[PDB]
């Protein structure tokens, strides 16, 4: 269980890095395409 | 080019977020061993 909640941990932060990311993509298309 | 990309960023996201599941799916098996 405590390795669980760590790999809990990472792949919380991983998640949110991509997402991140992939508002700031979207937000860039619909500048530069709309 | 950038949709391209941003369909690499949700994919990549999708799959992180499939890590995660599966590692809830075996939390629930270990509690339900440990339950009955």
């Amino acid at each position: 269980w405590a390795s669980l909640w760590n790999w809990f941990n990472n792949y919380t932060s991983l998640i949110h890095s991509l997402i991140e990311e992939s508002q700031n993509q979207q937000e860039k298309n619909e500048q530069e395409l709309l | 080019s950038g949709i391209v990309q941003q369909q690499n960023n949700l994919l990549r996201a999708i799959e992180a977020q499939q890590h995660l599941l599966q590692l809830t799916v075996w939390g629930i098996k270990q509690l339900q061993a440990r339950i009955l």
